[PDB]
RNA sequence: UUGACAUAUGAACGAGAAACCCUAUCCUUAACGGGAUGGUACUGACUUUCAUACAGGUGCUGCAUGGCUGUCGUCAGCUC
């Protein structure tokens, strides 16, 4: 078939109906896939601590939201 | 329930994914076939996501049913490490001997 | 949902009754010198608050 | 004839975590006795609750089976079975194999031959 | 007396101790009984009186007094080391521990011996006689009985020859001369022979079920069954390694029904 | 000593009452009608009144009944071949009198009045044993074909309308949960309800 | 690789274990219930100021089929020596005045105990009472024949069915309705010409031989309805009838053949126990007589001779009397003069085999000293440790004091805070004769106690060598 | 916020209502939860709701302890 995955990628149930309408709040699921209908959106996705904020472009098609908050502060030595 | 306050969590993520079992496996039997209409794909996905996580068997720790030991719990014995040396070394566990080969 | 089993001693009433009056003495033993549970509510840090 | 009983007969498999052959009194009449080998099962666990680590004590689960022929005829089948539902082998677990035959009725698939 | 009046003289039994509102009672009672409009109200306070738990406190002094008066001391023990040798040697002494079909027959003939019971040889003749009537009856006994049998009940039929009991007469006298004429391992039938395998597994504490009980095997030889080759053939492509060649034996083993009977069924279709 | 006997002879009086009214009531009800009720009160007493000798003879019945009475330890008869055709059962009545030389010859009866006084009470006495296998055996058993033409029958319901890969899919269900014998039969036609259930949400 | 358990190294050889079974689909609900068993046992009747208490020295398990059998061992109390008619209160208030195929199977459980059930010992009781009750004309012969024989002859003193059943519905066709109910549950093909086997125990009269043979063939052939000039050869077809009443004549023998209740007698030969009460009940039976015709007919007997002139139907008196001897017996509230120990073993037995689904026997045996075995002397310390009456070495010098001869040592340590002067804990041990540990074949017991006091948890370890 | 869980006491509703449960369904929550719609069965020495004794604590003290363990040490010593 034109299949090349068999499994579909995962989305959270709350993204399975409302869909874009979702994507313009705080998002804590980081777990859930970035559609290609969810593109010129803009997101807060939840690192832990805060909401942080992610524009949802073409070349982020296919990646987790997680991807896109860091969740541990990039740290330096003394 | 049971009486171990420690165990009580699990003892209800058990009663939980007891309850649920029957739907999560006609849900991922729908999800299975790849020869279904699309929608019905999506519809029981969303309803398998919509499961209670508790309900999952995934979320089941295998405790110990005196102490409440999260860790080095004998599955036949359904008891922790040294409550098996404790019940062991006084005879009380049947079958159980000191091996010294 | 068979891994946690019941335990017999709930059959019998004296045992529940011992443990309940050994849980009850240990309770009157703390209350006989004011060390017992402050009234939900009023805790120590929230009757400092009101103070 | 020390040859194998191949025929109607009940055997009768006892597995127990002692020897049965120390209440043998128990034991139902049999025509053959054989035993399976041994099978143990290791359990080592830390003798300290805390760090203790290269301290370790083991303990087995040794498992024994003896296996029993009688040999019986047809007739005498469901008499033996009434009194082999209520015996008592001490500290044991046994099983009951039947081996009874019939004989084939063909005539609904005697036109197919 | 109605059901509220009939409470206070019940409560007024109870918790006194006297033997005084029993009068009552039996007045209030017989008096129900003999109006009969309560009839559906007695029922459920003899439930009430049976069913239900009373004040069953037993004192530990009276526990332990009552204790003592009933067990003589044992005397041969003198520790508790070797307790489960002491019972296992008290099931030893019981010579009915265990009971089998010879110690049974060997009663039972010996209360024959004593006139308590009776011999069963009538009762395995007559069931012998129920069970297998067909081979002993000779061919032309039964159709020389058939042909009589077809006589009378075409005379019956007429209903002119009143053969309420003439029949009957003509039936005995017919068997009479019958009876006159006449007195004066491998399975059983045929066909080929099946091998059956059956388990039960006796497990302890009351839960019977196990895994290993509803599993069946049947087995049979090939060469029994007439089959031509090419049908042989057809047979060993459908079955596969269900067959042992050497052996010449076909095995079909049931599991995948949740019951004994099921599988037995299962084997054969 | 004196006290224990005093005190258990005041007792014993004032349970029992006067023992005029005894010897006055016997007298007027009539002897025949007085055997008639103490045959009816030591009727009682075996029930009312508990024994220890009653409460052994009722555990070796309940032991007897258990070990009997078990569907795990059932064996057919050892001469028979399975009942592939599964026919009905004859009623009890019949099967009686199906055995009736037999039992009259191992039971006594000297003529038909007996026999059929025994199958009256018999026929009486058959509806609590019936409640007593059923405490003891369970519900029931459903013999697996009729489990596979109720799996089968359920999935003919998916609704018409639904596509040809809907119903394959029923089909297909309903063929592997015939053979598994690890699922309960309730959760089978539970299974196959639901099933059917969540298709007809769609396809009405 | 510290000092171990002493019953560690001597559990397969010179010791037993307390329990005896095999499972393995079943080993975790088993090895659960002995030690939750054990747990519960122990916790049962403790020594008060007044009272000995209930001390468990071991507790014997065996489990069977369906039979479990547990075997109590208890110290007797030792003391130096030298009512049921009027009680109320026990009995209190009385209210209550004013799909067919889709069929769900039944339950399992494999890990634990199963849930409450309501009992079947009413209808047994029921069935043994109103049928069967061997008080019919038929079996008075035999049973004056068995007491003859068992007062004149010697032979039915060394035989096994005398040794069997006494120990120093008719039921045939009660076996044939509870097997075609069994068999028709189940859904299994019911042959009742089959059944009849269990009935014979093989291990002139041909003429009746064949007329039985043609009967059978006669009532063989035919049984082809929807004709009625057939149906009048129907009518004269109780030639069959001549064969159901050929085996007939004067009977002399009770039935003790038939191997399904001589089960039943089997399964009571092992459950009797060592306690009854019949001798309180034959007084109770024949002191409620004349306590019953003592309470009718106290000029209140217009209501029974307006009932006795209704019609014959005086006997619906007997439910009256019911419910009468129901109160009286309510009232009362435990049997007369029933042991109040073999009351509570009833008591425990009764949720014991409600909870196992069996048949749970409790026996007792009550042996001589306390010194018996190291859990019951560890349980005495810690009783006199519970209350303050005396020091330890005291203790210990009583215990050496009354050690019976069998004991070739003990040892005992203290542990915890031993002095009340003191806030360090420290450990006192107390040895006399011999208590070498390190010898296998030797008889060495061991148990420890806990002591709950006001400042914490004090432990005794006791040791004791048997010869 | 009397709590996820236990017992006791006192009020209030309920002679079959409600809570509870399900082969459950729908909507709304990130989720636990929350809100509706059906069906079955039970409740009077009994169910629920409220109130307060409380329940609960992987919080501290191993230098207050029991139990268990490491080590000197399989060393040949330590005592009466
Ligand atoms: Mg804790
Ligand atoms: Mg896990
Ligand atoms: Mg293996
Ligand atoms: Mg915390
Ligand atoms: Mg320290
Ligand atoms: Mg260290």
């Amino acid at each position: 078939m034109s299949r090349s995955v068999w499994k579909d990628p995962f989305v959270d149930a709350f993204l399975m109906k409302k869909k874009n309408a979702a994507l313009n709040r705080k998002i804590w699921s980081r777990r859930s896939t970035i559609l290609p209908e969810y593109v010129d959106s803009a997101v807060r996705i939840y690192n832990g601590k805060t909401h942080v904020r992610c524009k949802i472009t073409e070349g982020k098609v296919g990646h987790k939201f997680g991807e896109f908050a860091f969740t541990r502060k990039v740290k330096k030595h003394a | 329930e049971q009486g171990v306050k420690r165990n009580s969590a699990d003892h209800r993520r058990r009663l939980l994914a007891a309850r649920f079992e029957l739907r999560r496996k006609l849900y991922k039997a729908f999800c299975k076939d790849p020869e279904l209409p699309s929608e019905m794909r999506e519809k029981n996905r969303y309803k398998l996501s919509k499961l209670p996580r508790n309900s999952a068997f995934t979320r089941i720790r295998n405790r110990c049913v005196f102490t409440g030991r999260s860790r080095s719990v004998t599955e036949l014995f359904r008891m922790s490490r040294i409550c098996f040396r404790g019940l062991a070394n006084k005879g009380e566990l049947v079958g159980i001997k000191k091996s010294s080969w | 949902a068979e891994w946690y089993p019941y335990d017999i001693k709930n059959e019998d009433p004296n045992v529940l009754a011992r443990e309940e009056k050994e849980r009850l003495s240990k309770l009157e033993m703390l209350k006989r010198r004011n060390k017992g549970p402050p009234q939900k509510g009023h805790g120590r840090r929230a009757a400092k608050r009101n103070k | 004839s020390t040859s194998k009983i191949k025929g109607t007969r009940i055997c009768i498999a006892i597995r127990s975590f002692d020897n049965p052959e120390k209440e043998a009194w128990c034991l139902p009449p049999h025509s053959r006795y054989a035993a399976m080998p041994d099978t143990r099962t290791l359990y080592t666990v830390l003798r300290s609750p805390h760090v203790d680590k290269k301290s370790r004590e083991q303990f087995e689960m040794r498992f024994k089976k003896r296996f029993l022929v009688i040999k019986a005829q047809s007739h005498e089948l469901s008499n033996k079975l009434f009194w082999l539902k209520r015996y008592r082998i001490l500290g044991a677990q046994y099983e009951l194999q039947f081996h009874c035959k019939t004989r084939l009725d063909m005539s609904p698939v005697l036109g197919s031959k | 007396v109605g059901n509220k009046e009939l409470k206070a003289r019940i409560e007024k039994y109870f918790n006194e101790g006297n033997e005084d509102a029993l009068p009552g009672i039996i007045e209030a009672l017989l008096q129900r009984r003999l109006a009969d409009k309560h009839a559906d109200t007695d029922d459920e306070v003899m439930d009430s009186l049976q069913n239900q738990p009373f004040k069953d406190d037993v004192k530990d002094e009276d526990f332990e007094s009552d204790f003592e008066e009933a067990h003589s001391t044992d005397d041969e023990l003198e520790d508790l080391y070797n307790s489960p040798e002491y019972v296992k040697k008290k099931m030893q002494n019981n010579e009915f521990f265990n009971m089998d079909e010879k110690k049974w027959d060997v009663i039972v003939r010996d209360g024959i011996r004593h006139g308590i019971l009776k011999d069963t040889k009538e009762c395995e003749e007559i069931l012998e006689d129920m069970l297998h009537w067909d081979k002993l009856l000779p061919d032309d006994l039964k159709k020389k009985v058939e042909a009589k049998f077809n006589e009378l009940g075409d005379m019956c039929e007429r209903g002119e020859i009143e053969p309420e009991a003439a029949y009957e007469l003509f039936k005995e006298f017919e068997d009479e001369m019958v009876i006159q004429y006449g007195d004066q391992d491998d399975p059983p039938g045929k066909g080929p022979i099946l091998r059956w395998q059956s388990r039960i597994v006796f497990a302890p504490g009351g839960d019977a079920w196990h895994p290993k009980n509803r599993k069946v095997k049947l087995s049979v030889t090939v060469k029994e069954l007439g089959l031509s080759k090419h049908q042989a053939r057809r047979l060993r492509e459908l079955v596969g390694k269900r067959y042992d060649s050497g052996k010449d034996e076909l095995t079909i083993t049931s599991e995948r029904f949740e019951h004994r009977e099921e599988n037995r069924k299962d084997c054969l279709r | 000593d004196k006290k224990e006997e005093e005190a258990e002879q005041e007792a014993l009086s004032v349970f029992v009452g006067d023992n005029a009214d005894g010897e006055k009531f016997a007298k007027k009800m009539g002897d025949e009608i007085m055997a008639k009720l103490a045959e009816g009160y030591e009727d009682i007493c075996e029930r009312a009144l508990p024994s220890t000798a009653h409460d052994a003879l009722v555990d070796a019945y309940d032991t007897n009944l258990m070990i009997e009475c078990e569907p795990e330890y059932l064996m057919p008869d050892f001469g028979s071949n399975p009942d592939i055709d599964e026919k009905p059962p004859m009623p009890l009545r019949e099967c009686l009198e199906k055995v009736k030389p037999f039992i009259v010859a191992l039971e006594g009866i000297k003529d038909q009045e007996e026999w059929e006084e025994a199958i009256g009470e018999a026929m009486a006495e058959a509806p609590r044993m019936k409640e007593i296998v059923d405490h003891y055996s369970g519900p029931d058993r459903v013999t697996a074909k009729k489990q596979n033409e109720e799996l089968d029958r359920i999935a003919t319901t998916v609704p018409q309308s639904a596509p040809d890969s809907v119903k394959r899919f029923a089909d297909r269900v309903a063929l592997s949960l015939k053979s598994n014998p690890g699922w309960g039969f309730d959760k089978k036609y539970q299974f196959m309800d639901k099933l059917v259930l969540e298709v007809s949400q769609n396809y009405k | 690789a510290r000092k171990g358990n002493p019953i560690s190294v001597r559990l397969g050889k010179n010791r037993s274990s307390d329990s005896s079974w095999f499972s393995d689909y079943y080993y975790g609900k088993f090895v659960y219930q002995d030690v939750n068993l054990r747990s519960y046992f122990g916790s049962i009747r403790p020594p008060t100021r007044l009272t000995f208490g209930f001390r468990l020295g071991r507790c014997i398990i065996l489990h069977f089929p369906k039979r479990t059998f547990i075997h109590f061992f208890l110290p007797r109390r030792p003391r130096r020596l030298k009512r049921w008619w009027t009680t109320f209160g026990k009995a209190g208030p009385i209210g209550c005045l004013r799909n067919e195929i889709r069929g769900w199977p039944k339950k399992k459980q494999r890990y634990g105990y199963h849930d409450r059930s309501p009992s079947i010992k009413k209808n047994l009781s029921k069935l043994l009472r109103i049928s069967g009750a061997f008080k019919h004309p038929k079996y008075a012969g035999v049973v004056n024949d068995i007491a003859f024989l068992i007062e004149n002859d010697d032979s039915f003193k060394k035989t096994k069915l005398f040794k069997f059943f006494f120990p120093k519905v008719r039921p045939s066709l009660n076996f044939l309705v509870m097997q075609y109910f069994f068999n028709t549950k189940n859904q299994m093909n019911f042959d009742p010409v089959v059944v009849l086997n269990h009935f014979v125990a093989p291990g002139r009269s041909l003429q009746k031989r064949i007329r039985s043979r043609i009967a059978f063939f006669v009532e063989s052939l035919t049984s082809e309805k929807k004709c009625l000039a057939e149906a009048k050869n129907r009518l004269t077809h109780f030639i069959r009838l001549a064969n159901d009443l050929r085996f007939a004549g004067t009977t002399k023998t009770t039935i003790s053949l038939f191997p399904f209740f001589g089960a039943t007698f089997f399964f009571l030969r092992d459950g009797v126990g060592v306690y009854n009460n019949l001798d309180a009940r034959e007084q109770l039976l024949n002191q409620l007589r004349v306590k019953c015709w003592n309470l009718l007919g106290k000029d209140k007997v217009m209501e029974l001779i307006e009932k006795f002139k209704n019609l014959g139907g005086i006997e619906e008196l007997i439910k009256v009397i019911d419910m009468m001897i129901e109160i009286i017996l309510r009232k009362r509230g435990i049997p007369y003069r029933y042991n109040s120990y073999f009351y509570e073993v009833k008591k425990m037995r009764s949720f014991l085999s409600n909870r196992t689904n069996t048949k749970t026997l409790i026996e007792s045996v009550k042996i001589k000293s306390v010194y018996q075995s190291a859990s019951l002397i560890a349980q005495d310390i810690s009783f006199q440790l519970k209350n303050k009456r005396r020091s330890f070495h005291s203790i210990f010098a009583k215990i050496v004091k009354e050690i019976p001869k069998r004991v070739e040592g003990i040892r005992i340590c203290f542990s915890g805070r031993l002095k009340d002067a003191a806030e360090k804990a420290q450990t006192k041990c107390y040895k006399h004769r011999k208590t070498s540990c390190n010898v296998f074949n030797q008889k060495i017991d061991y148990a420890p106690v806990e002591v709950s006091t006001r400042y914490g948890i004090l432990g005794v370890k006791v040791w004791i060598s048997y010869s």
